[PDB]
């Protein structure tokens, strides 16, 4: 539908391998952040 | 015969890239892949292969 997301050549014609959307990532970027201070703290004194 | 059917696709792309200059009311939002992509579907498959 719209001009930019059609294909003609198949050179962008590729195998989807997997696919992440808008709230997977944000609570996936909360958890990395507190798992990264919660393992710091757990080594150290 | 696939020489003579890349003649028919210049052919109709010589004279497809003028619609939108002469008929701008129609096609305000058509970018020239809209008439590539017409093209190659009125064309025979043994010749997008090659």
């Amino acid at each position: 539908q719209r001009p930019e997301r059609i294909k003609t050549t198949p050179y962008l014609e590729g195998d989807v391998l997997s696919s992440d959307s808008g709230p997977l990532l944000s609570v996936f970027a909360l958890q990395e952040i507190m798992q990264k201070v919660r393992q710091v703290q757990a080594d150290y004194m | 015969v696939y020489a003579s059917e890349l003649s028919v696709m210049k052919v109709d792309m010589r004279h497809l890239s003028l619609m939108q200059r002469r008929f701008p009311d129609v096609l305000i939002q058509a970018r020239p892949s809209h008439f590539w992509k017409a093209v190659l579907n009125d064309s025979p498959e043994a010749v997008k292969a090659v």
